[PDB]
DNA sequence: CGATATCAGAATCCCGGTGCCGAGGCCGCTCAATTGGTCGTAGACAGCTCTAGCACCGCTTAAACGCACGTACGCGCTGTCCCCCGCGTTTTAACCGCCAAGGGGATTACTCCCTAGTCTCCAGGCA
DNA sequence: TGCCTGGAGACTAGGGAGTAATCCCCTTGGCGGTTAAAACGCGGGGGACAGCGCGTACGTGCGTTTAAGCGGTGCTAGAGCTGTCTACGACCAATTGAGCGGCCTCGGCACCGGGATTCTGATATCGAT
């Protein structure tokens, strides 16, 4: 049903039944690339002390860097110099390891994601891929796009000077909806000295169930938006009448 | 009164090297007290060695000797 | 040939002997003493550098910096006992994070 | 609409990260200039118009930080004792009293 | 004076291709001066306690068996004995 | 294929016998 | 009649701190010495004062260790000393 | 075997001199382990001093010297 | 022939201190003022400890100084206690000390 | 054979500070141990100071600095005073 | 029935009588501390050479500061359950006493071989 | 580039280290009695311990503000160390009284003894429910 092909198809600019009317991206792209990074100095040697199994793999071979892996507990992926080489299981973002998920329509609020098969807890779903904005263009993007009539806005505050924007291009995680009783959460993971956001299951998700996370949203614009999920204790309004940033 | 130059995050940093996960807000003054006592004891002896040499510049030897006298041998400056 | 060659040592038996005599350790010094002491100091130097070179190679490095000496000395229980009251400049410490601190 | 945030790091995650960061590196932790002023200050009480070798302050700092690290390690053991986690003055005072200072 | 050149020459036996930094050399230099003083000072005491007048190989040997831990002591004592054996030939 | 910052090595030069 | 728990303990503390006698029995300690020592040199003879000095040093060591272990148990808000307190006092003492 | 000769009452009396109000039943075997470790460390040195003089008899001075060597300077024997 | 101790006004043996300084191999040469000064300091610390030990003897109503009075001198005074913190005194016992949380 | 002891000097000082008081031989043995130990500590530091200054003679000043480095607190001031006072009388 | 108290009775500390052993004074003479003189050199002193240390300046920027705020932690309390304390009886070996063997530490005379001190050759290494 | 200092080669005087013999201090082993301590059992009091719920103070995060390092220019105190030479300490003989050893003597102390106060751990009047 997804049918990711380079030829764009017939849709009324909503990306709902055919994700190829607009343009889509498979990983996070940058606008103002920095030569002032953490990677070459700080993360260079902070690898886990997990002894590499040298002959026990694929059969009676336990996975390298499981929940005993300190880097995993610290929300850091092992670097290219991990002692386990390419057998490390804590290099999921780097390996493009995703979960089986589908994009469907459920409520008048918009499109969403569902798990295609059985998923245990603490299972990595998808990376929040998008355009990384600077201090100057974020405040320009926000004031210029409101008058372009965009229905949804996909700005996420990553750091004091890193803001992800999935508005023009984004992977399949741009569709995960807000839930007050979610089954996934947004975790900050550091990969090779780069900060990245990943979705992880918080409970047992049955085959064919909708995937949602707690949107830790704020309202930056002059306009007011409301949520229609209404599970059991839905707040409904973004941030009250606040004026932050 | 330059003891306040031993800042809260610097003290924290030393505690982190020491493997400390969480720190009480009173620790910063206890640590300033303990460090000032340690340095008082080391500097008084390094100065004693300096005066015995009739020198005025406290040498790295006067310090290594003071630390060795205190029972804490230091390698790298001798 | 020097006394070092007769002892099969790299260390300066001449200097050790001179320092034992000149350093007031006794009113006179036996000829076997500087040889035995030189061999001991050389041996501990080799044991220390063996372990520091290993620590460097275990980091895939080719040069022994102070940290490799600290890692070497602290990873062996006997050298750690001998040098347990010794601060090493630029040495740092072993990670050793306590289990009750990990989630 | 507006911006949203990845959730806040779970408490202790940055603490353990800073532990790894500052145990992995080998460098002086206290700001060198503030420390050099502290060392000069307490030296004034013992001899008027003193002067210092640059290497002497480097040595005093290496000694001070090696002392405070050995202190915080034993203090942390005191704080792990009593079935807790947070370092407190009672823990420093205990580590010193047991050590014999 | 420093033991630095002999430390560097010893390093090439155990690790022919590795180098050592100036600071690390300063550490090895301090370490050799320290253990030298620990053994020589202990040998001085051993002689004085026995009211002898000279530091013999026996005094060094005991100052070592006292100063060094159990397994390291046996190795050091073996290298000291072997060195005096070759030197007396 | 990947390497660390040389500044790490500049702060501590090799022993020179001369 | 019976004294209440710990009353005789506080009484014993006062009796044993106020005195200066050696608390370990001489013969058991002497044999302990002669059995540990036998493993460094065979059939070593001992001056009576050597055994006395070893006992003085061992008792001062254990008394000082207990004084520091007491503060360990007290620090844990306990009153009962436990192996974990000796092992802490030794780890901080450096052993 | 003679370490059991360090009786429960004797360990208790040492704890009492040490001001210990209450003692866990596990303290006795740990005190034995710690005492034996301490005495082994002192006797290994006192025997070393004895062997040096080639004497068959361990003197009070060899014990004092082994203790002074371990920083445990003992007064009352020399 | 006034002894050096007499000439210095000391009770301690400057002659013996000079012998030990020369034959203890502390240095190649020993100045004439070194044994005088050292003897005077040993004398001072001997007087200080005997001052406090005699006071403790009176506090225990004993005419003689036993090892306990030396222990109670050394452990009560902050400066002698710091000077001798690593020393064990034979037949000396310990200071009476019960932690506050233990008593009722 | 004749053995060295500080007994007569320890006793002379005792008879100066507490004339109507005595001292048992166990206590005398401790006093001997103390005088011998402190002697070796001061002479050991004076030796080390001579070695550091590259001097062959331990002078009254090496002893003075050794005593200052070794003694704590005000006790050091008193000891240095008594040393100077005795050296003053000995100089005349 | 409650909150804040009265007497038993085991421990303790006192004032006095006892004897025993070791602190203290004594006496001899070893042996080492003193005196007096001579001598070689350690280091006090005067003087010069310059390398390190101290000082002020300015930019840069990463660090520290101040404050937001959410939720994990340290804390106080409740309960229970278990093991430690206090005590009485039973078990045995630590300690005292006198004793004897003989080991082996301390002592001595003499030997000798080892090291210090000297003087001469020469080779590893500073810019 | 030369050459100089440090290190080794040979011999030397004499005194420290070592053997062989011996004495005889004091340690090891022995036995048996006395009586104190250790062992062994038990009841049940207080404490270790877990669990729970709570209030805040601690970290994690952010935006703002400073001064810590680079790096540089410039002064010059005083570290370093080279020569002079003289007050000093090492050494030795001749000398004598200080103080170690071995000897008594007697009073300071440890101890036994019976009573006075201490303390602890119950039992009981004004209270109140």
């Amino acid at each position: 049903d997804d049918f990711r092909d380079p030829q764009r198809w017939k849709e009324c600019a909503k990306q709902g039944k055919m994700p190829c009317y607009f343009d889509l991206i498979e990983e996070n792209v940058y606008l103002t690339e920095r030569k002032k990074n953490k990677s070459h100095r700080d993360i260079k040697r902070m690898q886990c002390e997990c002894t590499p199994l040298s002959k026990d793999e694929r059969a009676q071979g336990e996975i390298a860097c499981g929940e005993d892996c300190l880097n995993r507990l610290l929300m850091i992926e092992c670097s290219s110099r991990c002692p386990n080489g390419d057998y490390c299981s804590n290099r999921r973002f780097q390996r493009k390891q995703h979960a089986d998920v589908e994009v469907i329509l459920t409520e008048k609020k918009g499109w969403g994601l569902r798990a295609a098969k059985d998923l245990p807890s603490n299972t990595f779903v998808l990376e929040y891929c998008g355009e990384v904005l600077d201090h100057k263009e974020f405040k320009a993007r926000v004031k210029e796009y409101a008058r372009n009539k965009n229905i949804h806005y996909y700005f996420m505050a990553l750091k004091n000077d890193e803001i992800i924007d999935a508005t023009q291009k984004g992977n399949c995680s741009r569709f995960m909806n807000h839930s007050c009783e979610p089954n996934c959460e947004t975790q900050k993971w550091t990969v090779n000295g780069q900060l990245r956001v990943g979705f992880f299951t918080t409970k047992l998700v049955p085959s064919g169930s909708e995937l949602t996370f707690d949107y830790q949203f704020q309202r930056y614009g002059k306009e007011a938006q409301k949520c229609f999920c209404g599970s059991a204790n839905c707040r409904g309004y973004l941030g009250g009448e606040n004026r932050v940033s | 009164d330059n003891i306040q130059g031993i800042t809260k995050p610097a003290i924290r940093r030393l505690a982190r090297r020491g493997g400390v996960k969480r720190i009480s807000g009173l620790i910063y003054e206890e640590t300033r007290g303990v460090l000032k006592v340690f340095l008082e004891n080391v500097i008084r002896d390094a100065v004693t060695y300096t005066e015995h040499a009739k020198r005025k510049t406290v040498t790295a030897m006067d310090v290594v000797y003071a630390l060795k006298r205190q029972g804490r041998t230091l390698y790298g400056f001798g | 040939k020097t006394r070092s060659s007769r002892a099969g040592l790299q260390f300066p038996v001449g200097r050790v002997h001179r320092l034992l005599r000149k350093g007031n350790y006794s009113e006179r010094v036996g000829a076997g003493a500087p040889v035995y002491l030189a061999a001991v100091l050389e041996y501990l130097t080799a044991e220390i550098l063996e372990l520091a070179g290993n620590a460097a190679r275990d980091n895939k490095k080719t040069r022994i910096i102070p940290r490799h000496l600290q890692l070497a000395i602290r990873n062996d229980e006997e050298l750690n006992k001998l040098l347990g009251r010794v601060t090493i400049a630029q040495g740092g410490v072993l990670p050793n994070i306590q289990a009750v601190l990990l989630p | 609409g507006g911006v949203m945030k990845p959730h806040r790091y779970r408490p202790g995650t940055v603490a353990l990260r800073e532990i790894r960061r500052y145990q992995k590196s080998t460098e002086l932790l206290i700001r060198k200039l503030p420390f050099q002023r502290l060392v000069r200050e307490i030296a004034q009480d013992f001899k008027t118009d003193l002067r210092f070798q640059s290497s002497a302050v480097m040595a005093l700092q290496e000694a001070s930080e090696a002392y405070l690290v050995g202190l915080f390690e034993d203090t942390n053991l005191a704080a792990i004792h009593a079935k807790r986690v947070t370092i407190m003055p009672k823990d420093i005072q205990l580590a010193r009293r047991i050590r014999g200072e | 004076e420093s033991y630095s050149v002999y430390v560097y020459k010893v390093l090439k036996q155990v690790h022919p291709d590795t180098g050592i930094s100036s600071k690390a050399m300063g550490i090895m230099n301090s370490f050799v001066n320290d253990i030298f003083e620990r053994i020589a000072g202990e040998a001085s005491r051993l002689a004085h306690y026995n009211k002898r007048s000279t530091i013999t190989s026996r005094e060094i040997q005991t100052a070592v068996r006292l100063l060094l831990p159990g397994e390291l002591a046996k190795h050091a004592v073996s290298e000291g004995t072997k060195a005096v054996t070759k030197y007396t030939s | 294929a990947e390497e660390g910052d040389s500044e790490s090595e500049i702060e501590d030069e090799t022993f020179n016998p001369s």
